[PDB]
RNA sequence: GAAAUUGUUGAAAGGGAAGGGCAUUUGAUCAGA
RNA sequence: GGAAUACUGCCAGCUGGGACUGAGGACUGCGACGUAAGUCAAGGAUGCUGGCAUAAUGGUUAUAUGCCGCCCGUCUUGAAACACGGACCAAGGAGUCUAACGUCUAUGCGAGUGUUUGGGUGUAAAACCCAUACGCGUAAUGAAAGUGAACGUAGGUUGGGG
RNA sequence: AAAUAUGUAAGAAGUCCUUGUUACUUAAUUGAACGUGGACAUUUGAAUGAAGAGCUUUUAGUGGGCCAUUUUUGGUAAGCAGAACUGGCGAUGCGGGAUGAACCGAACGUAGAGUUAAGGUGCCGGAAUACACGCUCAUCAGACACCACAAAAGGUGUUAG
RNA sequence: GCCCUGAAAAUGGAUGGCGCUCAAGCGUGUUACCUAUACUCUACCGUCAGGGUUGAUAUGAUGCCCUGACGAGUAGGCAGG
RNA sequence: GAGAACAGAAAUCUCCAGUAGAACAAAAGGGUAAAAGCCCCCUUGAUUUUGAUUUUCAGUGUGAAUACAAACCAUGAAAGU
RNA sequence: GCAGUCAAGCGUUCAUAGCGACAUUGCUUUUUGAUUCUUCGAUGUCGGCUCUUCCUAUCAUACCGAAGCAGAAUUCGGUAA
RNA sequence: GGUUGCGGCCAUAUCUACCAGAAAGCACCGUUUCCCGUCCGAUCAACUGUAGUUAAGCUGGUAAGAGCCUGACCGAGUAGUGUAGUGGGUGACCAUACGCGAAACUCAGGUGCUGCAAUCU
């Protein structure tokens, strides 16, 4: 007793009704792959201008 | 024949009245309902809204949350409005004078606002007093620190809270939880 | 049995785009890549490290990260019903600036140059792109240019 | 297609830069209207020159009235058109008092006898045979003899009622 | 444009007029067994039933529109006549998303009198000539809903092109005739 | 003291089933005003 | 050379015949005509008249006529099937209760909550009252020994209703 | 080396300008990234549309399919067996193809009127034994796609080339 | 091109039938006409959506009312009864 | 291809031509010429730590692979690898 | 399985009286396959006997055409079940 | 403008056969003590710039040159292809409608352009 192997059909139709939707893309991306020691010296940075910023309130 | 574009006889899923069969918040609805439609107050069509929402969705506002929003600058002497129920919090040592308007408040949150010296009214008596929701500040509890919540949206590599009855050693921390057996996550 | 290795099908597509075989010229290299940067992915079969899966050639992305010899590219793939964020390792030899943006650059520039003189001088901008638009009317001379009449010429065989 | 009318159309190979003023090449198409017309002056001219309705422009279309519709005259038609398994270049004659008539005529005898569809026929020239004995066609020639007459034996009356009290004739 | 064509004529020219900017197109095929292609585009010019039409403004962006449901509508280049019954008999207004009919100037000047169009007649204006709102009309123009054609569609079968004896294609100034039958 | 099933009486129809739908004719019967 | 006519198109040109519909229910609007009173075909039918006043209309039912109408249930890609169950009728006849749970919702109270194991009490399996515990929550993490949550207005930025 | 199909972009999260942080980087305030400050709303930067957009939870059934056009594999082929895209049937009545799951047309609340689709208009059968030009006579004539078949080869039959 | 030969199967039978021969056949063209649960307009039912109306004699604000669109359905879900 | 005792059509030597028509463990495809091939010199990056990523994919595992980081090394004059 | 087309050759000479290579077009469903649509809550599985009817691709009988038909015998073919 | 060093694009630069080249550069070229490498100072190393030469390299020019590059209403709107019909045809296949649109072929033109630094009749 053979049955279908494997199709495709309706496929498309299926993802249309909810819809090919676009990755709904955020400012300030996720730092997830890059250089750790790019991102060493960036919180490094980013913490010296925090507490530049802090003094600079006057 | 029509070829449509969206479903139809779609319902909006929002709620348009409270699920409550409460008489007293069905006459909270219809006072805010005549105010949101004859004030052109985004506060009343907020708070009409608001009234609406089931108890997940109005998670308790305590004290501290709102003496937080207090000391935020220029609302000081604002009435903070929570369309549910406030909270009493003795993490917090100083609470300031002010008007809370509130569905409830439990014993505990009224007896600090009273005794800090403000008071505690009704959102009946929040409408009369401010009838274009005037000087008001609406505080929302937090939605996402439900226990429900960690739980959503849980598998791999997501971090989310297995649903699990027994807690520690031997329950569900072996295989796919740690690199010495199998893998992990 | 089937066979779906990484490298399958791509016979033709990372072979080396007849008589430009051999080494990669240093432009490649001397490209500067930053992040947020957007490039075409083509792989060279000819560096067969730091190469991007069949299925990216000829998908364009935005650089997230910057390496020794490569850099990370953010593409968005369809799977299923949606789109993923993959995140490619890939060195440069692999990867192009893209022109994709450079002609809405120009028009960036061009536009504020248009509304600086716009401002300049009186009140008109017309600074959106139109389509091409029907062809207004013109009139056709004769002069030395009578109509020629032509005919259907009738069938024969010429073999 | 349909009753057939006769247009010139007029097309110019859209100008460039380099070359203003294209050549104006022009048809004489028979069409039922001026939509189907420089939709078949585009056919031809696609058959014959390297020009496409996106790369050119209809210049001008205009009905072209017979000259003298009141007066009989003999066609030569040639016309090329596609059979079941080849194609075939013919010569008809048609006696008709229009181009667009004997046209209409010859679409209907090609249909007829050919099954050749419309689609299948390319008119290469219609021309008035000026000089008869210059007519090479016996179905035409039987025609211009002088002082033709002929009858037309058992003329059929149609009725306008089921049930006729008469046992008609046809005398004619 | 008539003393253009008479002016060229006398001087040997011939006088190519403009080509057309404004096309009524009428869905004369149904809702079934269309392509998604073909599908999204009617739905995008506002065609989701048979005998619905639209006017539409033409540029490349939508002659290759046109050309993709080409085998499922008929248009082409609508009269004055034809904009003026069409408006004047079913024409709509879509107002809070709702279809109200255009029965009084008052209508028309509270959903486009800030683009300076005041009436019917100023609506009908914008679009016969293709002016600078012509999309804003265009689209609070709701879809116009056409009957079936009065003296029917003078084709055996609707379904080849007008060129082939058929409905459906360009029929560039015979859209008058057909519309002002279905209208 | 139901139904299946049956007798009698009455009514009706009935050229190789019967039953059904829409519509009206005809017969019978009946409410509303 | 001067016309006409055809063809096609336009008119916010005039007008005749036919059919279906009359929704709404004080006024409110936009207009038209009139100098103005007012009138109107202008935000949906009124006016006039006749017959009948009951089986006449209509309902129901049986029959006749025109056209249409395969036997349901089921499995199935596909059933009217030469696939299966069903001669008929009545009565019975199939997602229940429980332990422990997920989501959601309603309610009470709320950093707490749960009186009902038990005690008190009672108009006695009800209702009413209650101490100490205990459960869950208020802390996590680690195999474990163990350690255990404010640099800051409990942070910065972007958005964010009000 | 096409056509079709396909990635990206078409702005305020933008373009540019001044200068703060760092343990990164540079021969080096060199740069990198992130910041502070400043200028630029009618078309805020193609078209068309937008019963709105975004987000979440939770559960049913299903996990035998099949058919048509087109692309296409095995097979002589199959109402065969296997893929691609789309549209369908399944799950769907209705008008047409006499009949028929899939074809054509068209998708369906209850009615009235009008007009049509596909298909038809001798009679069955609603609707021209309509109009027009030809062709055909068959001692097996032919008579509408899917579709219910016919070929090579022949005929001073007849027609036109 | 049409027609004919080529052209043989089993119950009696199928351009659907009758029948049709300047067709009621074949090719082609032009009109008129017929009729779907489709299209247009109107009413009514329901559903969905957007609104108006707690200012009184107001007991049905889950009410009353205005406006627009929409309606196929197995397995299945939900709702009102 | 033109040459050189045995040496011939094939042994070794020489020049010329030689885009790879060779070789690169293996199947096939891709890749490669001052190399990825051939020969020689030095070696153990076939190492340590724990992450990210690509393919198959449920965006789980496994296998394989990519680019880094933090070490320790090899090689080279060095950039580098 | 049956039947065509072409005609190199056979047939003393002559392609086609009768045949007919190399090719090639078909028909039939009395072969055997191929398939797995129907039937597994069951369509009684060989053959024979018996009996009816149908088909024609005709063995005989009827009437014919052809012949490498003198007669006789025979062969090829037609209408014919 | 020539030349050298380093280059970018990587034949319009390559290839074949000839011709020419002033100045400088480059080059061939001379030598083997040292470092260094070879069967071989041929290559590689070192030394001289001295003994010699433009012969070669190199560069440029020439050729109805090969290749390559560019362009074309050249072929060709052909082949192919997206879409459509109850189009044709027994079929194989084909025509038409709305679009897109090659390659070969032919012809014409061309034969490196150029950055940085130094140098030169
Ligand atoms: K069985
Ligand atoms: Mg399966
Ligand atoms: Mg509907
Ligand atoms: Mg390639
Ligand atoms: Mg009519
Ligand atoms: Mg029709
Ligand atoms: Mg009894
Ligand atoms: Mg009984
Ligand atoms: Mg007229
Ligand atoms: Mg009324
Ligand atoms: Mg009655
Ligand atoms: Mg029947
Ligand atoms: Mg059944
Ligand atoms: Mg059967
Ligand atoms: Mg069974
Ligand atoms: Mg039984
Ligand atoms: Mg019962
Ligand atoms: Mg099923
Ligand atoms: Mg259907
Ligand atoms: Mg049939
Ligand atoms: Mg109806
Ligand atoms: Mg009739
Ligand atoms: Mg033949
Ligand atoms: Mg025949
Ligand atoms: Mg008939
Ligand atoms: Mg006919
Ligand atoms: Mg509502
Ligand atoms: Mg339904
Ligand atoms: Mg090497
Ligand atoms: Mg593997
Ligand atoms: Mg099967
Ligand atoms: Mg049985
Ligand atoms: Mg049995
Ligand atoms: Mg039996
Ligand atoms: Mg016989
Ligand atoms: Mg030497
Ligand atoms: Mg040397
Ligand atoms: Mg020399
Ligand atoms: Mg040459
Ligand atoms: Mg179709």
């Amino acid at each position: 007793a053979k049955s279908k192997n494997h199709t495709a059909h309706n496929q498309t139709r299926k993802a249309h009704r909810n819809g090919i939707k676009k990755p709904k893309t955020y400012k300030y991306p996720s730092l997830k792959g890059v250089d750790p020691k790019f991102r060493r010296n960036h919180k490094h940075a980013l913490h010296g201008t925090a507490k530049a910023l802090a003094a600079a309130k006057k | 024949g029509i070829d449509h574009t969206s479903k139809q006889h779609k319902r909006s899923g929002h709620r348009t009245a409270p699920k409550s069969d409460n008489v007293y918040l069905k006459l909270l609805v219809k006072l805010y309902t005549f105010l949101a439609r004859r004030t052109d107050a985004p506060f009343n069509k907020v708070v009409l809204k608001a009234l609406f929402l089931s108890k997940i969705n109005r998670p308790p506002v305590s004290v501290s949350r709102i003496a937080r929003a207090l000391k935020q600058e220029g609302a000081a002497n604002k009435t903070v409005v929570v369309v549910g129920t406030v909270t009493d919090d003795a993490r917090i040592f100083e609470f300031p004078k002010t008007t809370v308007a509130a569905l409830r408040f439990t014993a505990g949150a009224r007896a600090k606002i009273v005794k800090a010296g403000g008071e505690c009214i009704t959102l009946d008596q929040l409408a009369v007093r401010a009838p274009k929701g005037q000087n008001t500040l609406i505080l929302r509890g937090p939605r996402n620190s439900r226990e429900a919540v960690r739980h959503f949206g849980m598998g791999p590599h997501k971090g989310k809270a297995p649903r699990i009855l027994s807690t520690g050693r031997k329950f569900e921390r072996a295989r796919g939880r740690r690199r010495s057996k199998g893998f992990k996550v | 049995g089937k066979s779906h290795g990484y490298r399958s099908r791509t016979r033709y597509m990372f072979q080396r785009d007849f008589r430009k075989h051999g080494a990669v010229h240093l432009s490649t290299y001397l490209k500067v890549y930053k992040v947020g940067d957007i490039v075409d992915i083509k792989a060279n079969g000819s560096i067969q490290k730091g190469m991007p899966h069949k299925f990216y050639q000829g998908k364009t992305g935005v650089v997230y990260n910057v390496t020794k010899s490569s850099v990370g590219v953010i593409i968005n793939k369809m799977v299923g019903n949606r789109y993923l964020e993959k995140r490619l390792n890939l060195r440069v030899e692999h990867i192009k600036h893209s022109k994709c943006r450079q002609e809405f650059l120009e028009r960036v520039k061009a536009n504020a140059a248009k509304r600086a003189e716009a401002k300049a001088q009186g009140v008109a901008v017309q600074l959106k792109r139109q389509p091409a638009q029907p062809r207004e009317s013109r009139i056709v001379s004769t002069e030395g240019n009578v109509p020629q009449t032509l005919a259907p010429v009738p069938y024969e065989t010429f073999i | 297609m349909a009753h057939f009318k006769e247009y010139q159309v007029i097309g110019r190979r859209l100008p460039t830069e380099s070359v203003p003023e294209p050549k104006l090449f022009r048809m004489r198409i028979f069409a039922s209207n001026e939509v189907i017309a420089k939709s078949r002056y585009w056919y031809f001219l696609q058959k014959l020159h390297k020009v496409k309705k996106a790369s050119g422009e209809i210049v001008s279309i205009n009905q072209i009235n017979e000259a003298h519709p009141t007066k009989v005259k003999n066609f030569g038609v040639w016309v090329r058109y596609d059979s079941r398994s080849g194609t075939h270049n013919m010569y008809k004659e048609i006696r008709d008092v229009s181009r667009v008539a004997a046209v209409e005529t010859l679409y209907q005898d090609m249909a007829a006898r050919h099954r050749a569809r419309f689609r299948s026929i390319h008119i290469l020239k219609v021309a008035e045979i000026e000089k008869t004995a210059d007519v090479k066609r016996q179905y035409v020639k039987q025609f211009l003899t002088k002082d033709l007459k002929f009858p037309l034996p058992h003329r059929v009356q149609k009725s306008t009622k089921t049930f006729s009290y008469k046992r008609p004739s046809t005398f004619y | 444009i008539i003393q253009a064509k008479r002016d060229a004529k006398a001087a040997g020219s011939y006088y190519v007029e403009a080509q057309h900017k404004l096309v009524f197109v009428v869905r004369i095929k149904g809702i079934n067994k269309i392509p998604p292609k073909p599908r999204k585009v009617l739905q995008l010019l506002r065609l989701t039933r048979i005998n619905s039409g639209t006017f539409v403004k033409v540029t490349k962006a939508t002659l290759e529109l046109l050309k993709l449901i080409e085998p499922y509508v008929a248009y082409g280049y609508p009269s004055y006549s034809t904009i003026r019954q069409l408006v004047y008999k079913r024409g709509f207004g879509k107002i809070n998303k709702q279809r109200v009919p255009l029965s009084d100037n008052a209508i028309i000047e509270a959903n486009l009198g800030k683009y300076g169009i005041l009436s019917i007649d100023d609506l009908i204006h914008e679009i016969i000539t293709v002016g600078p709102h012509f999309k804003q009309a265009n689209n609070f123009l709701w879809p116009f809903k056409l009957s079936n054609p009065s003296g029917g569609w003078g084709v055996p079968r609707k379904f080849k092109h007008f060129i082939q004896g058929g409905s459906f294609g360009n029929r560039e100034e015979f859209i008058n005739k057909l519309v002002k039958s279905m209208n």
